RNA sequence: UUUUGUAUAAUGGGUCAGCGACUUAUAUUCUGUAGCAAGGUUAACCGAAUAGGGGAGCCGAAGGGAAACCGAGUCUUAACU
RNA sequence: AGGACCGAACCGACUAAUGUUGAAAAAUUAGCGGAUGACUUGUGGCUGGGGGUGAAAGGCCAAUCAAACCGGGAGAUAGCU
RNA sequence: GUUUAUUAAAAACACAGCACUGUGCAAACACGAAAGUGGACGUAUACGGUGUGACGCCUGCCCGGUGCCGGAAGGUUAAU
RNA sequence: AAUUCCUUGUCGGGUAAGUUCCGACCUGCACGAAUGGCGUAAUGAUGGCCAGGCUGUCUCCACCCGAGACUCAGUGAAAUUGAACUCGCUGUGAAGAUGCAGUGUACCCGCGGCAAGACGGAAAGACCCCGUGAACCUUUACUAUAGCUUGACACUGAACA
RNA sequence: CUUUAAUGUUUGAUGUUCUAACGUUGACCCGUAAUCCGGGUUGCGGACAGUGUCUGGUGGGUAGUUUGACUGGGGCGGUCUCCUCCUAAAGAGUAACGGAGGAGCACGAAGGUUGGCUAAUCCUGGUCGGACAUCAGGAGGUUAGUGCAAUGGCAUAAGCCAGCUUGACUGCGAGCGUGACGGCGCGAGCAGGUGCGAAAGCAGGUCAUAGUGAUCCGGUGGUUCUGAAUGGAAGGGCCAUC
């Protein structure tokens, strides 16, 4: 949507990534979240756009 | 003259030992950013052609 | 393959798009054959 | 207009009636909310987030009067 | 001949004679019958028989797998459940 | 002197009439309009079928026409009578 | 004066004329890819295209659209 | 009004009455000045109206004449034809029934003349709608293309800035 | 190397000159007491024009082709997918242009969890003062709420909130409800890596149901699965997402 998508990279050095629709139009402070990495099986931060 | 093989079907099906046909299943090639995890896991299992349509597939692959 | 709408029979399934290219030249020989060892030793030369 | 559309099916399914099952599973109903009319009580179990009861047992269904919070429930048969 | 329907305000026939439409080549699938059977079968040609020669090809006896590859096993796969 | 007056031939085809398996595949009669004129016309030649020729009507082109006639693709194709 | 020959002869069509416009002659232009021919063996008082239609008295507003002519710098922009 | 829906508007002229006509009024659903705007000599086998004339158009037709018709002797078709020993009325009804149900009338058969019909004849209706049929008309729908036009290159190069 | 100049020298832009390609529908000469033609003599135009290949525009002048289905008959209107109640017969599907209304997007939070918590509406009373309006007390109650229309669970709250958490999981699966199929919808339970918690247990996103659908070519990164005589690499598939 007009809220756009953000693509964040794994803090495990993997090429596999995470993508979400997180809206900034009311809440603009950056998304920087932990998720399960399916290539190393760890719980890591996904950070920094593109 | 002799009957032909449907080339657009031979690219999509593989024969089995018991004379049936395998296919990789559909609906897994588009919009995976909208298709649910559980839905993608129900489309990922590999399958064979069913008895109601199989009689038409052997008529498209007569020499397989 | 025509069913009336619904896309004809085969075009519903995605292609495999890739083949062995050796599945028609691999060859099988049964263990009950070649019992005289082609006069000495069974090799691609003596099979040829 | 003139009334429009009126949608298809509105599917809703009912299995928890008489001595149902007896092989490996006994069932309730598909009615979008279920907690006491065709539900489990005591040691019986078979329902999650989807509100369709499917209890994994060779026991047939049994009907009996009342249970916790005065709701009806359904029970299992011994043989 | 059309129809759920017809005394029919339905098409439509003057009649007798001679004509007038679903077939099997190349393939193929199943059923029947017969020759053979983990084997079954020669195409063209030669041709002497509407039979005898001629075994390039064809089908079938093992599967599992995108495939590499393995095989009475094998893909999934951490896979060892 | 006349795309002038009137009026047969001749040509036109405005009105009336007969005809309709006709005498005629629109012809024959009377009135009417024109009648050296942008008139009327004999013989030849030139132009043709998605092509001709039109003071135009998408009119007419050897009885056939908003694609004639003849021979082929071709027993075209027709979820249709 | 012309016309749907065979249901329309007219208010439509045609016209001296009137207007708008093309054309310097190997004219413009046509049919043909061309071969030629016609325009024309004429030459801007000549020829081509189109509209308008005796004459008299007159004839307001509009360059947003669609086509043309001129201005020629610059923009979008091909082969290279 | 060769233009105006309600609307057969209004008044003057007019007719026995005028949704006629002419003129006036502007009281013209978007008449309007080069397709002009409006008059207008001449032309009209010319629409809308009037008068004057003249009549078988009419009141309403009467008689007279030929040639058909009629009748006869000869020549001799076509559309059509399942079959016919098919007459009223009332009622059923693919509903608009000769033939069915109820109930009348008619000894039997020709000819002149005539249309009430047989949903008469007359070319597999012509409107409408339907076919994943076709042809044409249009255009800033798509896609080409005859023609016109731009640059570059080569045929076609020596000299100058 | 910079400033300079000249020499040799490849190739563009623009303008100028010459003559020799090309031109002559310029003159006159001959075949030929010819109209077309060919070549010459002789001038003039002149590397343009012409002719071709590539190329940008312009081109209904001409030509090929498309432009749906529903409807107590069309048009006008309303309809085509998904989704909900009543009508709809106490098993179960269910007609009608019957009675009536929505979706086509959002949410790191309303997601995971241990614990803690519990309305609406009506009434009484208000203040410096009200265009709207405070926090209590009285009545009352699966009448509030759940991201969103609609209905029903609901305090064990699935309603909101504090702490942490991000499972908005990876490989699977007793399998199962639905449909002719495509397709959708649900899942016991196993294991990988973990989160809340005393722990069990729950978490496979949200209370349940709409927010999007195939095959194809293609985007992106990964890949000894493949790769075409041998070795790469282009190409193919697989995995992950767009």
């Amino acid at each position: 949507g007009i809220r756009e998508k953000i693509k964040l990279v794994s803090s495990a050095g993997t090429g596999h990534f995470y993508t979400t629709t997180k809206n900034k139009r009311t809440k603009p402070e950056k998304l920087e979240l932990k998720k399960f990495d399916p290539v190393v099986r760890q719980h890591v931060i996904y950070k920094e756009a593109k | 003259p002799k009957i032909k093989t449907v080339r657009g079907a031979a690219k999509r099906f593989k024969k089995t030992g018991k004379g049936g046909f395998k296919h990789k299943h559909a609906n897994l090639r588009h919009i995976l950013t909208k298709k649910a995890t559980k839905r993608k896991r129900h489309l990922r299992p590999k399958a064979m052609v069913s008895k109601g349509d199989l009689g038409l597939v052997i008529a498209c692959l007569p020499y397989a | 393959g025509f069913e009336g709408g619904q896309m004809p029979l085969y075009r519903r399934l995605p292609k495999f798009g890739f083949t062995s290219r050796k599945a028609a030249i691999t060859a099988e020989i049964r263990l009950s054959d070649l019992a005289k060892v082609e006069g000495g030793v069974v090799d691609l030369n003596t099979l040829k | 207009g003139g009334s429009t559309r009126n949608g298809r099916d509105s599917e809703a399914k009912r299995l928890g009636v008489k001595r149902f099952g007896g092989e490996s599973v006994l069932a309730g109903s598909i009615i979008v909310r279920q907690r006491g009319t065709k539900f489990h009580a005591g040691a019986n179990v078979g329902c999650g987030r989807d509100h369709t009861l499917f209890a994994k047992a060779d026991g047939k269904v049994k009907f009996e009067v009342k249970g916790p919070k005065n709701r009806k429930f359904i029970s299992i048969e011994a043989e």
